[PDB]
């Protein structure tokens, strides 16, 4: 019986190690790429907006799609709720990142003690993405984001404006990191048997 | 000939038609021919890193237990060819595609890497912290002494070897 | 128009990358050789300072960072780790239904420091790891997602 | 100013770095003669005393230095 | 362009819910004594 479970203690330790690799990657899509909302057919302009950068249409039935906003620049970004969820994206991507740094210990370290390191940086990550995809809603009230999407869009309301495959992901994320923060509790305790 | 960095071979005459969307027109070419003056570049560049690898290479011939000694080495030749490199890339057209004297330091660069790691390799397997005595007799295989490594051993023919290869090839790939 | 990486790839991303292994190589050097490994860190850390001087020299003084400038100052800190690594460990060497509880079923409240003597058999690992993936997000980031 | 052939100044700064390199690796062959070739067991001294290279060293780099500095400034000056 | 997001809102919720499934089977490999 020992055997059996140390061979299933293995298994679901790499795997555990292969979802939070996915979920890094999540992170770093949904961070990097511009998709959090999108354009609609009663929109007043078109194109798309990410937590930092943005691109609009010009208006003159062709794509012409102006870009501007990089997280390097604090100053493009449209307003202090899309800086500060940036800023949480950015730290839950270093939070995750510096787990999957943390794998590196388990040829010294306890097994346990790491298992629980990633489970709280892995905690403190989905924490750290809750906080970002909570603020950020709040920033659509900003007068680039108003002049896309028209004037009924504002805090905490989409309006004409959908949320495009980046936001659902990072909710996703949001879910993935919470589970696999809690799968890393419970495998850090059942090596100690 | 005001030319300072150049050397004007000669010059070569001729002519010829040009197409053009208004029509064809007559056009007096000449073309100059140029070569550039090397000898500044050698003392400048070329010499000093040739002489900055060499030093680098200089350090495996002292004993294994001089660890800050060699350490000092290897960190101080890698900030010399820094800024070597830094220097020679400064008085020099800004263009973003590598030339050959950006390689030739590249490759010096990466010499004098090498030997620091290569001391680092050597003194990992360093085993006692003092150094031979002199009066003491070392029996071949205090009481006992580090043998000479073999790894040093190995690199100071390489190094040098490698290195004078690739001069030789460089040199008379451009020239 | 599209910029050429050669020059770049030559004169400062290799030397920086090499300068942080170099900054590594102290990890190996054995503990007590202080001054070696103090030399070693310090003076990475000079060559560092004088490799980002490069950086900027093209650029107008745009007040946002670039992606060569974020390479530079990742590798500074990388280098800066290093030593502040080695401070650390010559300053402590020279001198209810789920299982159990809310300290033993997270923070570790049992034990845990004591191992910091083997603080340089993690950064021979660490470090390394770090800045690989570093370099897989840096470098997937800026070429293929954006 | 960039003027790219070589020049007075160019070769006694090339020869004060050749003057400095020869010191650093007259240190290392006084190591190496130590270290190296110990366990085994002006007119040049012999190698085997690192203390006589290093008085031969003591006397013949400042007049190398000297009549270096004689033969540049007399040539240019 | 057709500016309608259905098949990749379907097709990224689709992956969400497979890595939401496999992580609650690692649950399910655990808790299961
Ligand atoms: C693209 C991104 C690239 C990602 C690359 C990430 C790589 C990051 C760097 C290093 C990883 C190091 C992994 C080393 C794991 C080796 C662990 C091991 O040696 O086996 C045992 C099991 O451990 C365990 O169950 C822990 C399991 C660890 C699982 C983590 C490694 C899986 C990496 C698989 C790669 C998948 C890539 C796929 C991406 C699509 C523990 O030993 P041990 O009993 O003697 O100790 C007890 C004590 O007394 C002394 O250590
Ligand atoms: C300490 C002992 C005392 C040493 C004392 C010597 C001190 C150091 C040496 C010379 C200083 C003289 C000043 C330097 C003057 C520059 C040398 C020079 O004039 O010859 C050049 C040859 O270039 C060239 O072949 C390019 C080659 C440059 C020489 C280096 C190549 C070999 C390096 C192999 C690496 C070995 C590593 C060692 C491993 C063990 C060009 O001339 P040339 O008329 O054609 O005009 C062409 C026209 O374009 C204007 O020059
Ligand atoms: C050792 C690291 C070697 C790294 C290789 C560095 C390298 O490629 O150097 C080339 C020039 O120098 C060379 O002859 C390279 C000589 C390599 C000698 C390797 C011995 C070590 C430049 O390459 P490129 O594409 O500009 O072609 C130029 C064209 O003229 C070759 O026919
Ligand atoms: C980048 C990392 C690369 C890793 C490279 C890894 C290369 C590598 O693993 O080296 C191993 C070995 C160590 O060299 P090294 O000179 O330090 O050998 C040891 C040294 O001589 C000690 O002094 C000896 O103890 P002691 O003094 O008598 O008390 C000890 O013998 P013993 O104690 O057992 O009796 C020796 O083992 O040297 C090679 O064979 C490599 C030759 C090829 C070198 C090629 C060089 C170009
Ligand atoms: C220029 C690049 C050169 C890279 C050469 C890498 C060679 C390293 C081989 C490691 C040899 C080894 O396992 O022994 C050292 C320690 C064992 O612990 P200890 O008892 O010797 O303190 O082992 C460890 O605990 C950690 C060893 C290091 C593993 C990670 C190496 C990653 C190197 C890539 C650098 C870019
Ligand atoms: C220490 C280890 C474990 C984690 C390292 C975190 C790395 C991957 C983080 C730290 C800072 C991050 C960068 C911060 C800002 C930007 C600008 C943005 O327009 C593209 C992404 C980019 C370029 C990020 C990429 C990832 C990044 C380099
Ligand atoms: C980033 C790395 C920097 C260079 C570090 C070089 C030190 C290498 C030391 C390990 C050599 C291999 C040891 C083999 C195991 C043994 O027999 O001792
Ligand atoms: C301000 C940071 C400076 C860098 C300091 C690096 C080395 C610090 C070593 C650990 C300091 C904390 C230990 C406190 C214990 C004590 O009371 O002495
Ligand atoms: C850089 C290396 C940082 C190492 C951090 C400590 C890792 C965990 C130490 C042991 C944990 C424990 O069991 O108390
Ligand atoms: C071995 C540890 C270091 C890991 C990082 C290795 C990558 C170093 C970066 C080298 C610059 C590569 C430039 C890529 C762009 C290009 O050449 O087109
Ligand atoms: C396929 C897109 C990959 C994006 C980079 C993933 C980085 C994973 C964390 C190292
Ligand atoms: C260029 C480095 C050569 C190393 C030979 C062992
Ligand atoms: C690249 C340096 C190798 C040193 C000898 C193992
Ligand atoms: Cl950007």
């Amino acid at each position: 019986y020992h055997e059996h479970y140390m061979r299933n203690s293995r298994a679901i330790g790499v795997l555990w190690a292969i979802f939070t690799i996915c979920f890094a990657i999540i992170n770093v899509v949904v961070f990097i790429q511009p998709y959090w909302v999108g354009d609609s057919v009663s929109t007043p302009k078109p194109g798309y907006f990410g937590l930092f950068h943005y691109c609009v249409g010009s208006g003159l039935a062709g794509r012409e799609l102006t870009c501007r906003g990089s997280f390097t620049d604090f100053s493009t970004i449209p307003s202090s709720a899309f800086k500060a969820a940036a800023f949480f994206v950015l730290l839950s991507m270093v939070l995750i990142l510096g787990c999957i740094t943390c794998f590196s210990l388990f040829f010294f370290c306890n097994t346990a003690t790491v298992y629980k390191i990633c489970a709280w940086m892995q905690l403190l990550a989905a924490l750290c993405l809750v906080l970002g995809c909570m603020i950020f809603p709040d920033g659509w009230d900003a007068e680039t984001i108003r002049d896309m999407c028209g004037a009924k869009t504002g805090k905490y309301s989409l309006g004409d404006c959908s949320v495009r495959w980046a936001y659902i992901l990072a909710i996703i994320g949001i879910l993935n990191a919470l589970i696999l923060s809690f799968l890393a509790f419970v495998l850090g305790n059942r090596q100690t048997d | 000939s005001r030319l300072n960095q150049y050397d004007l071979l000669g010059q070569t005459v001729d002519s010829g038609i040009v197409q053009s969307s208004t029509g064809e027109y007559v056009v007096m070419t000449t073309h100059f021919h140029l070569k550039r003056k090397i000898g500044y570049f050698v003392i400048q560049t070329y010499l000093p890193c040739i002489m900055t690898v060499i030093l680098s290479q200089v350090s495996f011939w002292l004993n294994r237990e001089s660890v800050p000694a060699r350490t000092v080495f290897g960190v101080t030749t890698v900030l010399t060819m820094t800024t070597l490199s830094i220097s020679a890339r400064n008085s020099l057209p800004k263009v973003a595609y590598a030339t050959a004297m950006d390689w030739f330091i590249a490759v010096c660069y990466a010499f004098v890497f090498s030997a620091l790691i290569e001391f680092a390799t050597v003194n990992y397997f360093t085993k006692r912290g003092y150094a031979w005595d002199g009066k003491s007799v070392v029996p071949e295989k205090k009481k006992t002494f580090n043998s000479v490594s073999k790894i040093d051993r190995l690199s100071r023919i390489a190094f040098p070897l490698l290195f004078g290869i690739f001069n030789l090839v460089y040199w008379a790939t451009y020239l | 128009l599209s910029r050429r990486m050669g020059y770049f790839t030559i004169q400062t991303y290799i030397p920086c990358t090499l300068i942080v292994v170099l900054s590594w190589v102290s990890f190996w050097i054995n503990k007590d050789a202080v001054p070696a490994r103090t030399s070693l860190g310090i003076t990475t850390v000079l060559t560092m300072t004088t490799l980002s001087t490069i950086a900027r020299k093209s650029l107008p003084k745009v007040s946002y960072v670039t992606a060569m400038d974020l390479f530079v100052s990742v590798c500074f800190i990388f280098v800066f780790s290093a030593l502040v690594e080695y401070g650390t460990l010559h300053y402590f060497v020279s001198n209810c239904l789920d299982g159990k509880d809310c300290a033993s079923f997270f923070c570790c409240f049992e034990d845990c420091h004591i191992r910091i003597a083997k603080m340089d058999s993690y950064a021979r690992i660490f470090f390394p790891t770090a800045f690989c993936l570093f370099n897989l997000v840096y470098w997937v980031s800026y070429l293929y997602l954006g | 100013p960039k003027i790219p052939y070589v020049k007075a100044i160019d070769m006694y700064l090339m020869g004060c770095f050749v003057f400095v390199f020869l010191a650093l690796l007259e240190y290392a062959f006084v190591n190496y003669i130590f270290f190296g070739r110990g366990p085994q067991r002006i007119k040049i001294p012999d190698l085997t005393d690192v203390n006589a290279i290093d008085r031969w060293s003591r006397i013949v780099f400042p007049f190398t230095f000297s009549l270096f500095n004689l033969v540049y400034w007399l040539y240019y000056v | 362009d057709s500016r309608d997001y259905s098949t990749e809102l379907s097709v990224t919720v689709a992956v969400g819910a497979s890595l939401l499934f496999l992580n609650i089977l690692a649950f399910a490999a655990l808790y299961y004594k």
